[PDB]
């Protein structure tokens, strides 16, 4: 098989700061699961994740790599990007974008 | 055309670059991302890129009193200096030096 990612371009999410919320990077793979990292974009590079942190689910012909973000914090706006290293070689996929609205700040006045 | 800081332009859409020290192998499709490739030995490539060649790594000849001051690899240039007891006189870095 050909490992590849499967992040739609142009991905994007509107949550909720104080909200839960996972990312989830679509791989497929079939014989060894390649390793598989997140990183968000800060303009030319890409600064990897390690803190509040990531997990695989699953599935029958493809699995998810998951970022998790529990709770969304309000700086937590921009792009993010995974990437798999399989047999050397580096698959780069589409970032997603979150749009996190800061509900602290955000007010109705009706 | 119109690409983000850290995507380049392959047909009409844009797409994800390789990080540095690897080079495109395949690009990218609407659902699919961009495959990299390791550079191979002697050449490198030090930013984000849609490059698929690496450029080549800079030489430092002995002949020249030249010393490296930083090797080659994938993610950096190699940057030549001169060697013990030597001076430049050939100039954006230096490409020669005399001994004293
Ligand atoms: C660049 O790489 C060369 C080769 O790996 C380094 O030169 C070696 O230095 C080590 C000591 O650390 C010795 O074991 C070898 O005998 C040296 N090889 C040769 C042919 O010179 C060099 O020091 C490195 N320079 C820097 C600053 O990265
Ligand atoms: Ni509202």
């Amino acid at each position: 098989c050909d490992v590849q990612l499967y992040i739609k371009r142009q991905s994007e999410h509107s949550i909720l700061a104080g909200d839960p919320f996972e990312l989830e990077c679509p791989v497929k793979y079939c014989a060894n699961r390649p390793h598989v990292t997140w990183c968000k974009l800060n303009g030319t590079t890409c600064v990897k994740l390690e803190d509040r942190q990531t997990s695989w689910k699953e599935e029958k012909n493809i699995s998810f790599f998951i970022l998790h973000f529990e709770p969304v914090l309000p700086n937590d706006n921009g792009s993010y990007r995974c990437s798999a290293n399989f047999q050397s070689n580096l698959i780069e996929s589409h970032s997603t974008t979150l749009y996190v609205t800061d509900v602290k700040h955000h007010h109705h006045h009706h | 055309p119109s690409c983000k800081e850290d995507e380049y332009p392959v047909g009409s859409e844009c797409c994800p670059k390789c990080s540095p020290g690897y080079r495109v192998k395949e690009a990218c499709g609407e659902l699919t991302g961009t495959v990299c490739e390791p550079c191979p030995p002697g050449t490198y490539i030090a930013h984000l890129n849609g490059l698929s060649k690496c450029l080549q790594c800079q030489m430092c000849d002995p002949a020249m009193g030249l010393r490296a001051s930083r090797n080659c690899s994938r993610t950096e240039n190699a940057v030549c200096g001169c060697s013990p007891g030597h001076f430049c006189i050939v100039q954006d870095h230096c490409a020669a030096c005399r001994a004293y």
